């Protein structure tokens, strides 16, 4: 019901999946969908 | 001089948990009677209802 900032409730947040990786691990970085450029005013984002 | 096919079979102990392995099947579950009961690594005595 909010804008920008995080909510005000409290939730109990569920698991999902385990998975067997046995990997280190030190950094993450996500992905962002960015519609390709058209004739539409290089032009991204 | 007979062909024989060899397999060696590998089976890996690294530092990555098991992800194959065989079942122990099966028996039927038993209600009401004192039964030493084994839920998927869960071990103890009594009586299901």
């Amino acid at each position: 019901n909010l804008v920008r900032d995080l909510p005000q409730g409290f939730s109990a947040l569920e698991p999902l999946v385990d998975l067997p990786i046995g990997i280190n691990i030190t950094r993450f970085q996500t992905l962002l969908a960015l519609h390709r450029s058209y004739l539409t005013p290089s032009g991204w984002t | 001089y007979q062909p024989y096919r060899v397999v060696v079979l590998s089976f890996e102990l690294l530092h990555a948990p098991a992800t194959v392995c065989g079942p122990k099947k099966s028996t039927n579950l038993v209600k009401n009677k004192c039964v030493n009961f084994n839920f998927n690594g869960l071990t103890g005595t009594g009586v299901l209802t």
